[PDB]
RNA sequence: AUUAGCAGUUUCGGGGGCGUAAUGCUCUCAGCUGAUUCUCAAACUCUGAACAUUUUUGGUAAGCAGAACUGGCGAUGUGGGUUGAACCAAAUAUUGGGAUAAGACGUCUAACAUUCACUAAUAGAUACCACAAAAGGUGUUAGUUCAUUAAGACAGCAGGACGGUGGCCAUGGAAGUCGGUAUCCGCUAAGGAGUGUGUAACAACUCACCUGCCAAAUGGACUAGCCCUGAAAAUGGAUGA
RNA sequence: CGCUCAUAGCGACGCUGCUUUUUGAUCCUUCGAUGUCGGCUCUUCUUAUCAUUGUGAAGCAGAAUUCACAAAGUGUUGGAUU
């Protein structure tokens, strides 16, 4: 397995930057949830890794 | 506060011909024919002879000042796909089993069997400009290309949403068919 | 306005335009890609000599010392507008300054959106080449021909010079083998006097 | 437990402390009022920064204490006790009144349902106008960024709206910045502690001279 | 009712240091005294005014209970508030003309034109009145203040990111990167005895700061208009439609 | 608290609301009369969702479980005691 695929996989499912009331994806540069239910609220967390 | 004049201009390569006619712009290249309509926005888009093509806004504001950039880049794609079309390449990705990857010309389909083991076949046509192929050279990967980077990155991001796992933890498994460059020729 | 900020350019021009009056004869380098590492093994040579002295482009500060100096920022070779500069000047070694300062160079893998020096050569042939790593190289959009039983094209020849950038999967090629065939470090571009020049002609060597 | 403060949020009624006539009214809840250093002279700390109240309302003394803990805590997390001294601008005297009622099912038989309806005495509130301190901090100046971030942290705990404004003055005191600045540097200064005394025009009409041999 | 110190006493009541031991010198530390300092009250006062709205007590509250002035409903319709006992206009013999009042003027519905912004939500639309809050938003409009820049700004893309040194300590091992403490230097435009990821610790990638292309405005912390989240209840559904 | 980690999940000390499925509070209607508990039966409505459908988060490896969203379309039991 290459580790350049499991790089390419995890860009575009993994790293990503979840709201905290939305449990909704975002990019990994994003300050604002996209969706109306956060509020836009500026309140993110990133995607938690495994080990 | 909205803005008196707010232009952008569009430079059109001396192989392509633009046939726009009110807010219907057509270009015409060496590769092919593209066309796209942007009847949603009051703008004159406009060209000055040959070789420039003026998108304008007279007071616009926002909503309005953002759509100029946004329609000046997609005739800017539309010139590109018509000068070097645009050639995705997508790259398999998999822990155990391996991606089985079919495809034809009819309608230029393509179908994704053995993915994840799961015995449901993913035909899955493309949008209507666009071909692909597999890589005899690098392992692993289909190239997508095509005329419109709205058919082509569609077509690509269908084939990439389709190929995932449900039902588990996506974070760990990681299978499936992704789109790794970009280029253009 | 100016003159304001963390790091303050009103301390830099005590030396930018005071002791850029008291030179003879000056080497105008390239700082394109020398490291700090590389430059510490240069700058304790030029340090007993004289000194390795560049504001840059704040060097337009300069324009006030032309009155009687006549010293030209714009009108010598190498017109000072696509690339970067760190001056050479020295005081007891104005003349055999050009045999140390191209001597500590190191030969390296160059990297994506460098800035391209004149001697670069793409790692090929079949010393240039794995056959486990042909798979990268047959990820690009040029196709290979077989010469002397490899998958590999062949490019010897310089086609890149200073002014255009290099492609990003060009530098995996030149980081993974072990393929460094120019040595390079600080280039001379023109041989500076006080108002003219001294040598309008370049001197690798 | 308590009652929602939602009920003794707005003052109503007339201000009802603890005398002769309200006899068994328990204690407050903030016990300790000023935080900090607080033998800091006051030539120290410089900077008051303030928490003022943008509505007129019950500030229950179960909420000043829980904003005195929330204020304590985060600036001692920062920079550590003693680079602050804080006192409380505002103190629990009117106290609370409760008709307690029973939660039985049958309660239509023991409570004497809105007869003699005069409630007993629950906790104690503090009655707070549009534009008074309750929060005043002071500390040096380079905590502008901390004690207004724990003053904010102190305005979740109270009802409402509450404003951190950064005073123009010298720090639990009359007199501005650069008027305590010529107060000192003129000699009409003096040294009682966390607080000044000037040495006023007053006592000037025999001598004033004790006053002039221990200025600040 | 009541908070905090500073000073005097300070030897004292207790702790101790100090001359070798003590009402002997000084420190919190108690206490007495003085000049300060925070909040102060229906049953405190030096001073001290001018059903509905307002003043107002009990109650968590009530379309609850009780008062005071005034105006009403009861007694009283009419015009308006869709509707309505009390609200607004305005009081009633029977009528005609005119101008009005509150209220309105797309249609129901008698009555309009011109003009400047804000709202892009299925929102919002006559006070009483038929609700909504804390807390939020890189939604947009207006605004306040501070900072950056032709000594080349933010942003993008790239080059550097070195030594003494792997700082002291601590331990299988801890070397920039698990921790307690310091934080200076050489060389320069620029280096944290390191903003991080990882490792037997490294290595390697990375951020601080500087510099290259570039060409002109950039960044922040607030303020408060409208709007959005907050915002869930039973027949079908109500800015009156 | 969650080994480290405030906010996966929670969350004290406080504060801000909603609901009318608890019981109070009140006495506005009804005392020339509204038949008052429970159960059986049957229909419809609510969403504050238990399952099912689609999704997103987790301290989600798989399994199991937990948090949330669009969701009220379709289900939501047999019994011992009272």
């Amino acid at each position: 397995i290459e580790p350049s695929l499991v790089i390419l996989a995890r860009k575009y499912k993994c790293d990503k930057m979840i709201c905290r009331k939305c449990y909704a994806r975002l990019h990994p540069r994003a300050v604002n949830c996209r969706k109306k239910k956060c509020g836009h609220s500026n309140n993110l967390r990133p995607k938690k890794k495994l080990l | 506060m909205k803005v008196i004049n707010s232009s952008r201009k569009v430079q059109i390569p001396e192989n392509v011909t633009v046939d726009v006619k009110g807010r219907s712009v057509k270009v015409t290249g060496p590769r092919g024919t593209l066309s796209k309509s942007f009847d949603h926005a009051s703008v004159d888009i406009n060209l000055v002879g040959k070789k420039e093509l003026t998108v304008d806004l007279w007071f616009g504001n926002r909503k309005q000042i953002a759509c100029i950039k946004t329609i000046t880049s997609i005739i800017e794609n539309m010139i590109t796909g018509v000068t070097k079309g645009y050639e995705y390449k997508m790259r398999f990705v998999y822990a155990h089993f391996p991606i089985n990857v079919a495809v034809t010309d009819g309608g230029r389909v393509v179908e994704i069997r053995n993915f994840f083991g799961e015995k449901i076949v993913r035909r899955i046509e493309l949008l209507d400009g666009i071909t692909c192929y597999r890589n005899e050279k690098a392992k692993d990967e289909i190239v997508l290309t095509g005329n419109s980077l709205e058919l082509l990155s569609q077509s690509c991001a269908t084939i990439q949403l389709r190929s995932a796992i449900k039902y588990k933890d996506v974070r760990k498994f990681l299978d499936g068919i992704y789109v790794s460059e970009r280029n253009v020729l | 306005m100016s003159g304001a900020g963390s790091k303050r350019k009103n301390v830099f021009i005590e030396k930018a335009t005071k002791l850029f009056t008291t030179y003879d004869k000056m080497i105008v380098a390239e700082a394109d890609f020398v490291g700090s590492s590389q430059l510490q093994k240069i700058r304790k040579s030029i340090r007993g000599i004289g000194a390795v002295l560049m504001g840059k482009k704040t060097m337009i500060r300069k324009v006030i010392r032309d009155l009687a100096d006549s010293k030209p920022e714009l009108d010598a070779l190498n017109t000072y507008l696509k690339q970067n500069t760190c001056i050479i000047f020295c005081k007891d070694n104005i003349a055999e300054v050009k045999r140390v300062i191209n001597t500590q160079r190191v030969g390296a893998p160059a990297k994506a959106g460098v800035f391209a020096p004149n001697d670069v050569i793409i790692p090929a042939g079949p010393t240039g080449m794995e056959p486990t790593q042909t798979s990268f190289l047959q990820d690009l959009k040029i196709a290979t021909k077989i010469n002397r039983g490899q998958i590999d094209i062949v490019n010897e020849v310089h086609i890149i010079k200073t002014g255009q950038k290099v492609g990003a999967s060009e530098a995996t090629l030149l980081q993974k083998l072990n393929i460094k065939p120019f040595t390079y470090g600080l280039e001379p571009k023109i041989i500076y006097d006080a108002g003219a020049c001294y040598s309008p002609s370049i001197s690798e060597e | 437990g308590r009652r929602p403060a939602r009920c003794y949020r707005y003052c109503k009624n007339k201000p009802y402390i603890k005398s002769r006539y309200c006899r068994g009214v328990p204690d407050a809840k903030i016990r300790i009022f000023d935080l900090g250093r607080k033998k800091a002279s006051t030539d120290e700390f410089p900077l008051c920064v303030h928490l003022i109240s943008l509505e007129k309302e019950q500030l229950s003394s179960e909420a000043i204490e829980a904003g005195r803990i929330s204020c304590n805590k985060y600036i001692s997390k920062t920079g550590g006790k003693d680079s602050f001294h804080m006192r409380v601008r505002v103190h629990p005297w009117h106290v609370l009144r409760i008709n307690k009622m029973l939660s039985c099912a049958g309660a239509d038989r023991l409570q004497t349902g809105m007869r003699g309806a005069f409630g007993k005495p629950m906790g104690t509130v503090a009655r707070v106008n549009i534009g008074q301190i309750i929060f005043s901090i002071r500390t040096r100046d380079n905590m502008l960024a901390n004690v207004v971030e724990a003053l904010r942290r102190s305005s979740y705990k109270f009802p409402g709206r509450q404003k951190i404004v950064v005073s123009k003055k010298w720090g639990f005191t009359a007199y501005n910045r650069e008027a305590y600045q010529k107060l000192k540097a003129d000699g009409r200064l003096m040294n009682d502690g966390a607080n000044v005394k000037v040495i006023t025009n007053h006592g000037t009409l025999a001598q004033y001279a004790k006053d002039i041999a221990a200025a600040n």
